[PDB]
């Protein structure tokens, strides 16, 4: 499981920072919703409870 | 009127229906595999309309021109993954994986 877990950390550390780039330039949410269909919210709440 | 030269945006419209072919942003086969459907557009606008031609052989070279019949990979401006022929459980889909 620690395989998956650095995966996870691997994924949120290059995820864009914030609006910075996010609200202006498109290529940021781009990104963030291609690694968002990766991981959807539902099982990252059964993860953590 | 001018030539093509490899690695470059493409414009494809479909000639019958005066629409502009390009991606969705649905999936479908209920599986995550995330691969927007590839389907005509409206409008041109949209930037999910275009696709590139990029290296697919080591005949050709990025850079160079593009002949008759010459086989070619080609990828979405927007979606990152490349226009295939999704040969799923249906009759051989073409999805954007």
């Amino acid at each position: 499981m620690s395989f998956y877990a650095a995966l996870i950390d691997l994924l949120g550390r290059c995820a864009p920072e914030m609006h910075l780039i996010q609200a202006g330039k498109g290529e940021a949410l781009r990104i963030r919703a291609i690694l968002r269909s990766l991981v959807p919210l539902d099982d990252l709440v059964g993860i953590i409870s | 009127h001018r030539t093509l030269l490899y690695g470059h945006a493409i414009l494809l419209r479909h000639a019958h229906s005066r629409m502009y072919l390009s991606c969705l942003t649905t999936s479908r086969s209920m599986t995550d595999k995330l691969a927007f459907d590839v389907g005509l557009q409206e409008d041109a606008t949209g930037e999910a309309c275009w696709w590139t031609m990029h290296p697919a052989s080591k005949q050709r070279s990025e850079g160079e021109k593009v002949r008759v019949g010459d086989d070619l990979i080609l990828v979405s401006v927007s979606s990152e993954r490349y226009l295939h022929l999704s040969t799923a459980s249906g009759e051989l889909q073409v999805d954007a994986s």
